[PDB]
Formats: structure tokens, C-alpha cells, sequence
């Protein structure tokens, strides 16, 4: 429940990543100013797919993949994970 | 008449190695570097496969250099990546593959080394 | 089609035939090599080796390995009942005199690099 | 050259003697450390240095074909003497 | 296209303009026989060993010199050709000294094969041989001055590549000698390689001098530390001991050259070693012991403690796998003080997006770039094969270099604005000439010292650097894909730390002090135990005693880079990976294993048994880290500056100073060289010259 | 090219190739290739399939008659998809000559044994099977000739390592000779010999 | 020896030894090289 870091792996020039890239394009400089003290670690895949990590306390971390999302259902999940959600 | 299998190659059972020294070891498929002592490039037209370098130690008589690996001295080689890939594969070895370096052409010009106006100009010959 | 030529067996089910015959062969020689070669081990230890050598195999899923494996086998089985085997080579088996390697990360870390 | 060491065991010429605390000792006990007694560095620094008269020497050693690979020597460096790299003589132009 | 049409021994080549008869030959996979000959630097023609015979052309070419013509057919093993081989390979052997058996080339020396290959078998001088007198240049480079054939590949060397115009030939005719024509040491942070390019045995390796022959011993391809350039390099060991260092051409990275740092300090690698593991005695000094008790009691104490209790400090030559093995079990125990030595600012981007704190451009893209600014760097010293690449494209491409910070020389020519921050800004306003010089540049480059950013104000200094490359790349409008803010480190292992989420600086620990602090390999002396409660528990792991091992409670010896198959990320960020040339001294082992037995005793095991599955990990947690040759990346300049642009920290009255100024800071700079017999001979060699 | 140089013969040459245009001509469906070296010797390269009836040609036809087989051997070339060698070397009487036949298998696939041809063939393709795992089809007696018993492993394999796997003591325990993992004192010292210039010129390959 | 005597040596044995195994005078081989890793030796003085 204590959310230390988030990462986001994303492909350079695949297609299921374009939604994730259109993210980092448009809305991450807003996340960053919200959570200034979080770390968000943004990261290039090989060509599996794009895939959100959360790790919260004493190691525990879960992953979900973002293939074929748009900037929306990526705005989406972000939201839920930063707050009390799943 | 001929029997149409159809799983990959493995040979593993048939070559007598002991199960330490399958699963264990990492080969390395490359393309030796060019010795930096010598210009000559024949020593980097074909392809290697090498162990994992394990324990050496001191020989409490003699001071003689002792090891307990029997594929220390052990080097293939192969006419191409591909077929060295397959021989590992089929020895179920697992293998690092590294692409083979080969030196850029470059623009060689005697004459720059009395240029007008360049830095190219040579104060020694 | 992968044309590729058998050598005994044109399938897994021939294949495990032979596995079988071979199997009852070693089977039944074992009290004889126990006998014959004067071991300290029970027939049961030999036959529960001779198991255990069988089930090293069991992963091979290609009929011309398994064919192969069988011919080995047989071989060792003829070197065993002419007595050209020795007692050190039946008792090879066993590995008597080896100390046992650990296995769990701990105890080869403690004793040296080897992975 | 021989030198002894604080156990008492002899240093030989490659500079090895075992420290205080080495159990490879014990191959000593009862038996004895084969130590060759003369060291080549002191007895190549007993020859004296030749004076020759020309700026180029040729070394081959002593003995013709018996000896080591002809090699020439420059001999400009009044600082220093001109060293064979395969015998250990040396040479020098006269000087003062 | 453009392409001419050749003949090589008959066979159709295509070839552009330019292009001389022994490239055309090796077009095909015909190596022409050199000696001055090198592919690097400018054709001199003089050795001669390279003549060659075109058809219908009744005198011979110099294959290495002439541009080859439309229709030409090279005969590359006519009779004319292998008598001309043969000829000059005789008046090469006239003169020469019968060394072999006591020179050091012998074995990997071109001259002995070219002999063997191309030179007849026997004899026919019978006359006396010259023999000149030897110089000295230094401590590393060993000089036998009567097997120099005059090739003047040294002095090619030293006049294009390392700038430095010390040596030539004196006198003429058979009585010409390359040298310094006075006592003088040929001191550059290069000057090792040439060793390598010398073809015979004038110019060897002095620490190497007698102690191996090149045909027993066994090549390790691996990654050099010493610096963030991580230059290709191959190991050679004989029976369990390394031997020597030797350059392994990368052309993106060092070319065939490196530095002498990375080439002679291996013998610190001998010296002050960790091969056991220690504990503090009843009195308090430090004491052997066995790996399960020292495991035991830092076990006890990751027990007792969690949190901000707990911090680690990774040093210098720091591997990925050690790195996320140690944040994993510190993740366990609910602690995020994982902090580097190297201070980068946090402000901002910080850490998340990756090429805020990279070498965008890449080494080889200094080679396209039109202009470089460099702020508050000594690239020579920080990164010496980064500055060799910036005096390459400085002499063939007319590369103007501007230069923020002390003025020190840098073996080119470049315009120094000053060293006061305030230009900076001064540049961004406009209100200067040099950002006019730069509106107009085709392909800039700005580069930023990562020793710059250790001063507090680092932040306004990122902050200034990035508003100047935001002002290029709006005025100058948008020129494709051409990367101009650039981040230049001086660790090996920064830039895997930061991928993999660690926190710049050690500024964490100082506002929370921990009760336990794990260092690992950290020889920086950033923090003592002065600035740590009283009783704390101090964790050393790594491979020498340097400053870190001796206030410890508790030392874990691990492996040197030499003696591990481990990860390591350049300044560019691209991810590479050593392999083991030999094992670990004593008790030492591999250190990633070292955490994860901890891990296991302390009851927090972590997931990774072998290697490949803590690479597995890595690539969890930063993929970039097992793509082992890319340097591909996305450009987030836009969101970087943008959060720069949100604070305001001022810039202080404190001129830009390099912690390198001169050459006799450049030879210690880590545990293995501080502990370098060689590098103290350098040192001492640079200080007083006699 | 006087005393030193090996003299040519020209009249043994043309002689070999006619007769291995003879024998391609007799034998196309199993001959793929004819060669004759410059030291003249006759090669005929062939298909598996094509070992019997080659040989046996070879033996009864009244002009080839080779009736001694001199050796059979393998050889290993692992960047091959087909890592085994297949050497008969033939000796005619009757007209002075030698002759080679080369044919080539991989690890699973048997060739045909050569007994009913050629009864010396017998122990040569044991020492094969035991050499290098190559299974002849229709052996009367197929079994290790060489190694020790119950010795795992084809030492004459290029990837079997020089000392094998496993070396021989006495056990006073047990009371008998036992095997366990080999261990050198000294390891052998592994020497790089070749020299990075090209030696021979004609033999050069394309640079692909 | 008597009508052609060898050359004399400075460093040839003056006295001539025989077989000596299985006597307190034995060779017994030892390796004639240097210690090639030095270990750190720890400060001897308490660091609190
Ligand atoms: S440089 Fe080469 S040829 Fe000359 S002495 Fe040395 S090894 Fe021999
Ligand atoms: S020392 Fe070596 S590189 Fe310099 S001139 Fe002589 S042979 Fe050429
Ligand atoms: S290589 Fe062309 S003259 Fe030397
Ligand atoms: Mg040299
Ligand atoms: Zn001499």
C-alpha cells in the first residue's frame, strides 16, 4: 500500500507503445509536478510490450501491461495505481 | 523409406560430458579481435566458440598452475555464426553470440598532408 | 517431411519396444552379475541402478537418440556378461569414492566460485 | 651472494626464501634446500669494462659459434657503459 | 554510382574516388604487406614494403599512396611485385640487430613475419651494423632505438592523434634516429599506444619488459573501468595471472587506442587485495574470519534495524548485477537510501528520464558536430579517448571547440570564454557572440562535466546548460534527429546506478544518518564516522583497502572487473559486459553472490540463483541493461527542461575548476590505481623530471 | 625451381583424371565430385547411399581391381552440417594405383558397413564407432576396440576435450581402481601458434 | 684427463658428488618464484 516507485517500460518505435509514447509526449511533465517526490523511471523495451511497474514497501511489486493503450487508458491506470485502487 | 521426425536436434545423451558440464557452462561465439602488436588480419576471419574461464590455482609443489575444468583449452571453430550456433545448440550449450567488428573503409588522401588551409597539414615527415 | 533416415525404429512405439527388451535384459542379469563379479551390494541395489541409469534418458523424445541409446546400452550389457567389465568397472556406477557435492547456492558459494 | 633469512634458511639467487609462518617448510625437515651457490649478478659485476677505441663494439660472446648472437654495441654515452643484452660485458670509450 | 571499375589480379572491384591500390586490394581480401602504413593516421610512403606492380606499368606503386586508376589491373603476387617484397625486406634486415631471443616483440612481430612471408631466407650482408644510443622518454615506454626502422608511425602518432609535437628525426641519411634530440619524457595520457603501433621492439612496454611471450598467453575480451568511456580491451593472463593490457578495436568507442590508466595501473590489481573475510576483535582491530560468521552478524544487524536505519554507498567500479542485487535486499528491508558517490542534480526530470543524464550525441557523433562547447571539464583528463575523438574531428572536420571553465590544454586549439558560470547564462540571453556563433551552427553540441555538477549549485549549472540548448534547438529551428545536450561522466559505474533508480550524491544519508551502512566498493571518503551516529555498523565490501576498508566493522571481499563476467554503462548508456579472465584472490567472490548469500542468511533470499537470472532482473527493472551493443534512445529534452525551468537555484561566484589540471592528477584516481606501483612511478616522474 | 622443389609428373596426372572420368561416367547416381591433387591422387567424392556399390565396383570391375583396402578413417569437421568424414583409401595390384573414396554423415544417420566388400573393414569401422560415434549398419560385431570399458564419450571428436573428463587411482578404501573428475597438477598450456599474415596466397578464399 | 685436461671453470664443483637420493642430502623441489598477490594489512590501531 506504501507506493515507492513507478516504472514505465516503452518501446521506441513499435506501434502497441504508441499510446505510451503519446503519454510521455503530453502528460508526464504534469505527473512529475504532482508527485515530485516519486520516482517515475521511464525505460525502452525491446519489441515485447509496454509494460507498467508499481513497488511499494519492503520489495513487493506488480506489473501491467500497456499494449495498444492510448493516452487515455495510460493517464487511466496511472491514476488508479497512484491511489488507493487494486 | 524415411521416418519424417520432427523435434530439434539434441544430442546431449549420445556425447558422454558429465551433467555439470552441459547445463553449467556459457560458451562464447565470436570473432577474434585483431591482436593490437600486429597489423596482420588473417588471425580474424573465422569464427570461435570458448568456455567460461574457471578456477586456476597455485600447485603447493612446483608453484605449477592447476585447474579442474577439462574444457579450459577448449576452442572450435566455424565458418560462419550460424553454423557455431547450431553446433552449441545441438551440444545444448547455452551461448553468447557477439556480431563480428569489422574496421570502417576510410578516406585516405597523401596530398592532405600539405594542405593549404587545413589542419590536415603536417609540420614532420 | 524432414527426410531423415531411422535406424532401427520408425516411431517412438517401436523405440520403446527395444527401451523394454533391453530393460528385461539388464533386469534379469543383474543377480548373475552379482554373483559372478562377487559384489558387496544387494541385487536390489543393482536393479534400482539400473533404474536409475534408464530414467537419466528419459527425456529424449527422438527415435533415432533413443536407438542409439539402446545400442550403447547394449553394449554395456554384453561387455557386462562376458565378463570383460571388471570389478571396478561394474562398482564405476556407484561413484564410491567421490565426496558428495552440495547442491543449495550457500554451501557452493562457502566452498568456492564454481556456478 | 648467498644471504640467509631470519629462520635460518638460505635465500637463493631469485630472491624465495619461505616466510616464518609457511607450513612448506616441513619439506625441508630431515633433508635440505638445493641452493646454487654461485650467483650470476655478482659474478658479472667482478668483470671489468673494456676500453676500445671506436664508437660501434661487436660482442658475440667469446668462443665464435660457441657464444651468443653477434650484437653491436654504441658506445656515444660517456654517462654510461655500453652493456652486451645477452653476455653482461661492458664496454666504453676511453675517457677523462 | 560514382564508382570506378579496378582489377584486382584480374578480378572486377568498384571503387570511389580516392581510394588508394592497397584498399582496392583488400576489397578483396588481399592484405598488401606495411610497415609506415597505418589506417589511422596521415600516409607517409617511406617504409616501401608496400610496392606493387600494375599491369602494363613498368615501374612499381606504392600501394599505400596511390590513388588507383580506371582500368588499372593490381598484381598483387607477380613476379615483380615479390621481388620488390623481397628487396626491401633485405635492406630493412641489413642494418637490423640480431635481438630476437631477448627483444620482447619477438613472437608478435611484424617485421619476424613479414620476413618469414614475404623476405627471402638467407643472408647476404657482409658488413658491420650500425648501433645507435637509446632515449629516455619516461617510465612506461621502453626505447631500444637500433631495432627502430624508421617507420615514423611514433611521430605520426604523436603529432595528429595526441597533439603533441616532441618527437622527430634528427641528422639524415643512415645515420637518421627518431627521438626528442633532448632528454625529455613523452608524458601524455596516450602515450602508451605507441607501443602498440611501433612495429618492432624499439618501442616496448616497460612494466611488461621479459615476462611473457605473446604465444602462451590466453586473450580475455573485456570492458575497461577506469573511466566512463568503456574502451574495448583485451586481458591477456598466463597460468591464473594477468599479464597485460591490450586496446580491442571498437570504431564507435576508442578506435584501437586507449588510455594509460587503463593500460598499466593492472598491476595495482596485485597490491593491498581483500582475500578474506574480517571482523572486528574484542579490542577492536580487524581479524579474519569465515564467510558464515562475517555473514552472520551483518545478517544479525539487517535484522535488528530497517528503514532509514539503513543506507548503502556504491563506489566507482561498481557492476549492475552488485548494484541491483544490493537495492533488492535493501528494498526488502523497506530502505530507498540507495545513493552513489556522484552527485547529479535531483531536481527536475532528475533520474527518470535517461537521456537528461547522458551523452546524447555518442562518441562517434562528435565526428558529425560542427561546434562543441565544453562547461567546466578537463575532457582530456576526465575522459581521454572522448578528447581524442574531439581532436579528430577538430583536424579533419575544422571542428571549433569553445571551452567554460580553467583554460587547460587540451592538445587542440580552442577558444576559451572564461571560467565564471555567469557566461553561461551570459550565453543563453543572447547577449553574447559565441551564442550567435552557435544559432547558426548546423550540428552544436554542449557538453557538461559530470565534475562539475559535484558543486552544489550543480542544479543552476544543469539549469543554464539545458536553457542554452533549449535556445538552440527553438532559434536554430529543428534539424531532424541531432542530439545537442550532453552529460560527460567520469565513473563506470554512474550510469548503471541511475538506470536502475539510485539516488545521486549522498545527500539522503546526510539528512537521515543510518544506524547501518553498507559500502560497496566506496573509497571516496564522502561520508565518515564523523558524520554517523556513534556505533554504527559499517559493511565494506570490494576487492582493495583503500580509505573505505579500514573504518568497517565488517569487510566482505569481492571481485575485481578483471575477475567477474559483469555489466558496465558508458556515458553514451550503452550497457556492455566483462568476462572472467581470472578468478577471484583467497576467499573474494563474485559480489552479486555475496549479497544474495547474505540475503538468504538474513531470511529476505532473493529471487536470482545464477547470472542469468540476475540479468533476468535487470532486465526488470531497466532493459536497457541486457541490449549489450545499443545506444539508441528517446529524445525527452521537451519534459527535461521544462521541469528544470520549475526552481530557480542561484549560481555562486566560484570559477568553473576541474579536479584534473594537470597530468600528475590524472594517474590516481580510483582503489586499483592509488595502488599501482606503475602509476607512482608516472607521478613521480611528472613531478620532477631529471 | 631445381633441388629444392618436389618434381612434377604429368604422365600420373592426366593417367588419374581419365580414370576418374571413367569411373563419374560408370557411376553417376552416387559420384558428386572427382579431384586430383597435384602430388596425384585420385579422389571421388560421393553420396552415403553409393558406399557398397562404389567399393565394390571399385574391387570387381577388371579395370580399377582394387583389391586391398589400405585404411578406412574419419574425419571431424564440426562447422559442418554433416560433421563426419567418410575416408576408404584403395590400393590396386594389377595396375599400381591408389584410389580414395570420401563420403560424408552427421551424428544420428548410420552408413552402411563395408564387411561383405572388404572383410578388413571390420576393426577400422569399430575404431570409427569408437572414435567418433559413427554406427555402421549391418556390423557383424559393432563394439568398443579401442577405449576402456564403459569409457563414455568419442575422444577423437574435436569439442572432446584433450584429457576427457575423467582420470584413474587406486583406492585403498575400496580396495580397487576407481574413476573420478579429472584434476591436472600443471593444466595443459594452451599455445596460439598461427601467425596473423596469410601464408599461401593460392588458397585464399572470397572475403563473402 | 691426464694428457688432455678439461678446461678450467671458476663456478665447476671442485669436488664431485654421486647419487645422494635417499639421503639427508636429497633435492627436494620447491617453486623458486616471488609471492604474486599481496594482501592489505589492517591498521593496528583501534578506529573508535
Ligand atoms: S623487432 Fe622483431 S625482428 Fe627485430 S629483434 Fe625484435 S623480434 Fe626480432
Ligand atoms: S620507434 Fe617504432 S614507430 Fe618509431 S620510428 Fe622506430 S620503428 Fe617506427
Ligand atoms: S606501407 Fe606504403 S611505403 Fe610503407
Ligand atoms: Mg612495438
Ligand atoms: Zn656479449
Amino acid at each position: 500500500l506504501g507506493l515507492r516507485e513507478i516504472r514505465i517500460h516503452l518501446c521506441q518505435r513499435s506501434p502497441g507503445s504508441q499510446g505510451v509514447r503519446d503519454f510521455i509526449e503530453k502528460r508526464y511533465v504534469e505527473l512529475k509536478k504532482a508527485n515530485p517526490d516519486l520516482p517515475i523511471l521511464i525505460r525502452e523495451c525491446s519489441d515485447v510490450q509496454p509494460k507498467l511497474w508499481a513497488r511499494y514497501a519492503f520489495g513487493q511489486e506488480k506489473n501491467v501491461s500497456l499494449n495498444n493503450f492510448s493516452a487515455d487508458q495510460v493517464t487511466r491506470t496511472l491514476e488508479n495505481v497512484l491511489s488507493g485502487k487494486a | 523409406q524415411l521416418i519424417a521426425v520432427d523435434e530439434k536436434l539434441d544430442i546431449t545423451t549420445l556425447t558422454g560430458v558429465p551433467e555439470e558440464h552441459i547445463k553449467t557452462r556459457k560458451v562464447r561465439i565470436f570473432v577474434p579481435a585483431r591482436n593490437n602488436m600486429q597489423s596482420g588480419v588473417n588471425n580474424t576471419k573465422k569464427w570461435k566458440m570458448e568456455f567460461d574461464t574457471r578456477e586456476r590455482w597455485e600447485n603447493p609443489l612446483m608453484g605449477w598452475s592447476s585447474t579442474a575444468d577439462p574444457l579450459s583449452n577448449l576452442v572450435l571453430t566455424f565458418s560462419t555464426k550460424e553454423d557455431a550456433v547450431a553446433f552449441a545448440e545441438k551440444n545444448g550449450w547455452s551461448f553468447d553470440v557477439e556480431e563480428r567488428k569489422v574496421p570502417k573503409p576510410k578516406s585516405k588522401s597523401y596530398g592532405a598532408n600539405f594542405s593549404w588551409n587545413k589542419r590536415t597539414r603536417v609540420s614532420t615527415k | 517431411g524432414t527426410s531423415v533416415k531411422p535406424i532401427f525404429s520408425r516411431d517412438m512405439n517401436e523405440a520403446k519396444r527395444r527401451v523394454r527388451e533391453l530393460y528385461r535384459a539388464w533386469y534379469r542379469e543383474v543377480p548373475n552379475t552379482v554373483h559372478l563379479f562377487q559384489l558387496d551390494i544387494s541385487v536390489k541395489q543393482g536393479r534400482d541402478k539400473v533404474r536409475e541409469m534408464f530414467m537419466k534418458n528419459a527425456h529424449v523424445t527422438d527415435p533415432r537418440v533413443v536407438d542409439l541409446l539402446v545400442i550403447k546400452g547394449k553394449m554395456e550389457l554384453e561387455e557386462t556378461i562376458n565378463v570383460w567389465k571388471q570389478r571396478t568397472h561394474i562398482m564405476r556406477f556407484f561413484h564410491e569414492t567421490e565426496a558428495p557435492r552440495p547442491t543449495d547456492f550457500l554451501s557452493k558459494f562457502y566452498v568456492g566460485h564454481d556456478p | 651472494g648467498v644471504r640467509t633469512s631470519p629462520t635460518g634458511e638460505k635465500v637463493t639467487h631469485t630472491g624465495q626464501a619461505y616466510d616464518d609462518g609457511d607450513y612448506r617448510r616441513v619439506r625441508f625437515s630431515d633433508r635440505q634446500k638445493e641452493v646454487n651457490e654461485n650467483f650470476a649478478i655478482d659474478l658479472i659485476a667482478e668483470q671489468p669494462v673494456s676500453e676500445v677505441g671506436s664508437r660501434v663494439i661487436s660482442c658475440d660472446g667469446g668462443g665464435g659459434a660457441l657464444g651468443h648472437p653477434r650484437v653491436y654495441i654504441n658506445l656515444d654515452k660517456e654517462t654510461k657503459t655500453g652493456t652486451c643484452g645477452y653476455c653482461g660485458l661492458q664496454f666504453r670509450q676511453p675517457h677523462h | 554510382s560514382n564508382l570506378i571499375e579496378v582489377f584486382v589480379d584480374g578480378q572486377s572491384v568498384m571503387v570511389e574516388p580516392g581510394t588508394t591500390v592497397l584498399q582496392a586490394c583488400e576489397k578483396v581480401g588481399m592484405q598488401i604487406p606495411r610497415f609506415c602504413y597505418h589506417e589511422r593516421l596521415s600516409v607517409a610512403g617511406n617504409c616501401r614494403m608496400c610496392l606493387v606492380e600494375i599491369e602494363k606499368a613498368p615501374k612499381v606503386v606504392a600501394a599505400c599512396a596511390m590513388p588507383v586508376m580506371k582500368g588499372w589491373n593490381i598484381l598483387t603476387n607477380s613476379e615483380k611485385s615479390k621481388k620488390a617484397r623481397e628487396g626491401v625486406m633485405e635492406f630493412l634486415l641489413a642494418n637490423h640487430p640480431l635481438d630476437c631471443p631477448i627483444c620482447d616483440q619477438g613472437g608478435e612481430c611484424d617485421l619476424q613475419d613479414q620476413s618469414m612471408m614475404f623476405g627471402s631466407d638467407r643472408s647476404r650482408f657482409l658488413e658491420g651494423k650500425r648501433a645507435v644510443e637509446d632515449k629516455n622518454i619516461g617510465p612506461l615506454v621502453k626505447t631500444i632505438m637500433t631495432r627502430c626502422i624508421q617507420c615514423t608511425r611514433c611521430i605520426r602518432f604523436a603529432s595528429e592523434i595526441a597533439g603533441v609535437d616532441d618527437l622527430g628525426t634528427t641528422g639524415r641519411g643512415n645515420d637518421m634516429q627518431v627521438g626528442t634530440y633532448i632528454e625529455k619524457m613523452f608524458m601524455s595520457e596516450l602515450s602508451g599506444n605507441i607501443i602498440d603501433i611501433c612495429p618492432v621492439g624499439a618501442l616496448t612496454s616497460k612494466p611488461y619488459a621479459f615476462t611473457a611471450r605473446p604465444w602462451e598467453t590466453r586473450k580475455t575480451e573485456s570492458i575497461d573501468v577506469m573511466d566512463a568511456v568503456g574502451s574495448n580491451i583485451v586481458v591477456s593472463t598466463r597460468t591464473g595471472e594477468v599479464m597485460r593490457i591490450l586496446p580491442r578495436m571498437h570504431e564507435d568507442i576508442n578506435e584501437e587506442w586507449i588510455s594509460d590508466k587503463t593500460r598499466f595501473a593492472y598491476d595495482g590489481l596485485k597490491r593491498q587485495r581483500l582475500t578474506q573475510p574480517m571482523i572486528r576483535n574484542e579490542k577492536g582491530l580487524l581479524t579474519y574470519t569465515t564467510w558464515e560468521d562475517a555473514l552472520s552478524r551483518v545478517a544479525g544487524m539487517l535484522q535488528s534495524f530497517q528503514g532509514n536505519d539503513v543506507a548503502a554507498i556504491a563506489g566507482g567500479l561498481v557492476d549492475a548485477e552488485a548494484l541491483v542485487a544490493l537495492k533488492d535486499l535493501l528494498n526488502r528491508v523497506d530502505s530507498d537510501s540507495l545513493c552513489t558517490e556522484e552527485v547529479f542534480p535531483t531536481a527536475g526530470a532528475g533520474t527518470d528520464l535517461r537521456s537528461n543524464y547522458l551523452l546524447n550525441t555518442t562518441i562517434a557523433g562528435v565526428e558529425e558536430a560542427d561546434v562543441i562547447l565544453l562547461v567546466g571539464t578537463n575532457p582530456r583528463f576526465e575522459a581521454p579517448l572522448f578528447n581524442a575523438r574531439i581532436r579528430k574531428s577538430w583536424l579533419h572536420n575544422d571542428l571549433k571547440v569553445a571551452l567554460i571553465g580553467s583554460p587547460v590544454d587540451l592538445t587542440y586549439r580552442y577558444d576559451h570564454l572564461g571560467d565564471s558560470p555567469k557566461i553561461l547564462q551570459d550565453i543563453a540571453s543572447g547577449n553574447h557572440p559565441f551564442s550567435q556563433i552557435l544559432k547558426e551552427a548546423k550540428k552544436p553540441m554542449v557538453v557538461l562535466g559530470s565534475s562539475a555538477l559535484q558543486r552544489s549549485d550543480g542544479t543552476a549549472i544543469l539549469a543554464a546548460v539545458s536553457n542554452i540548448a533549449q535556445n538552440i534547438r527553438l532559434s536554430s529551428g529543428v534539424t531532424g534527429d541531432w542530439k545537442v545536450m550532453n552529460i560527460l561522466h567520469r565513473i563506470a559505474s554512474q550510469v548503471a546506478a541511475l538506470d536502475l533508480g539510485y539516488k545521486p550524491g549522498v545527500e539522503a544519508i546526510r539528512k537521515n544518518p543510518p544506524k547501518v551502512l553498507f559500502l560497496l566498493g566506496a573509497d571516496g571518503g564522502c561520508i565518515t564516522r564523523q558524520d554517523l551516529p556513534k556505533d554504527c555498523f559499517i559493511i565494506y565490501q570490494g576487492h582493495h583497502g583503500d580509505v573505505g576498508a579500514p573504518m568497517a566493522d565488517v569487510i566482505l571481499p569481492g571481485a575485481a572487473y578483471t575477475e567477474k563476467s559483469a555489466t558496465y554503462v558508458n556515458t553514451e548508456g550503452r550497457a556492455q559486459q566483462t568476462k572472467v579472465a581470472v578468478t577471484p584472490p583467497g576467499l573474494a567472490r563474485e559480489d552479486w553472490k555475496i549479497i544474495r548469500a547474505l540475503s538468504e542468511i538474513a531470511g529476505m533470499t532473493l529471487p536470482y540463483d545464477t547470472l542469468d537470472q540476475v540479468r533476468s532482473r535487470l532486465e526488470e527493472v531497466s532493459p536497457n541493461l541486457v541490449r549489450y551493443d545499443d545506444v539508441e534512445g528517446a529524445n525527452y529534452f521537451q519534459q527535461a527542461n521544462e521541469l528544470s525551468k520549475l526552481v530557480n537555484q542561484q549560481l555562486l561566484a566560484d570559477p568553473l575548476v576541474p579536479p584534473q589540471l594537470t597530468i600528475k592528477d590524472f594517474y590516481m584516481t580510483d582503489s586499483i590505481s592509488r595502488a599501482s606501483q606503475t602509476m607512482a612511478k608516472c607521478v613521480k616522474a611528472v613531478t620532477e623530471g631529471i | 625451381t631445381r633441388p629444392t622443389i618436389r618434381p612434377r609428373n604429368d604422365v600420373v596426372h592426366k593417367q588419374l583424371s581419365a580414370f576418374g572420368q571413367y569411373v563419374a561416367e560408370i557411376l553417376p547416381k552416387y559420384v558428386q565430385q572427382v579431384q586430383v591433387s597435384c602430388f596425384n591422387e585420385l579422389e571421388i567424392f560421393i553420396h552415403p547411399d553409393g558406399v557398397i556399390p562404389v567399393l565394390t565396383f571399385l574391387r570387381d570391375h577388371t579395370n580399377a581391381q582394387f583389391k586391398s583396402l589400405a585404411d578406412l578413417t574419419a574425419v571431424d569437421v564440426p562447422t559442418r552440417q554433416n560433421r563426419f568424414e567418410i575416408v576408404y583409401n584403395l590400393l590396386s595390384l594389377r595396375f599400381n594405383s591408389r584410389i580414395r573414396v570420401k563420403t560424408y554423415t552427421d551424428e544420428l544417420t548410420p552408413i552402411e558397413s563395408s564387411v561383405t566388400v572388404y572383410k578388413a573393414a571390420n576393426w577400422y569401422e569399430r575404431e570409427i564407432w569408437d572414435m567418433f560415434g559413427v554406427f555402421f549398419a549391418n556390423h557383424p560385431d559393432l563394439r568398443r576396440i579401442l577405449t576402456d570399458y564403459g569409457f563414455e564419450g568419442h575422444p577423437f571428436r574435436k569439442d572432446f576435450p584433450l584429457s576427457g573428463y575423467v582420470e584413474l587411482r587406486y583406492d585403498d578404501e575400496v580396495k580397487r581402481v576407481v574413476a573420478e573428475p579429472v584434476e591436472l597438477a600443471q593444466e595443459f598450456r594452451k599455445f596460439d601458434l598461427n601467425s596473423p599474415w596469410e601464408a599461401f596466397p593460392a588458397y585464399r578464399q572470397p572475403p563473402e | 684427463p691426464t694428457t688432455k685436461p678439461p678446461t678450467a671453470r671458476k663456478y665447476i664443483w671442485t669436488n664431485h658428488k654421486f647419487n645422494v637420493s635417499g639421503t639427508p642430502q636429497q633435492y627436494v623441489p620447491y617453486s623458486t618464484t616471488r609471492k604474486k598477490i599481496q594482501e592489505w594489512v589492517p591498521p593496528s590501531t583501534p578506529y573508535k
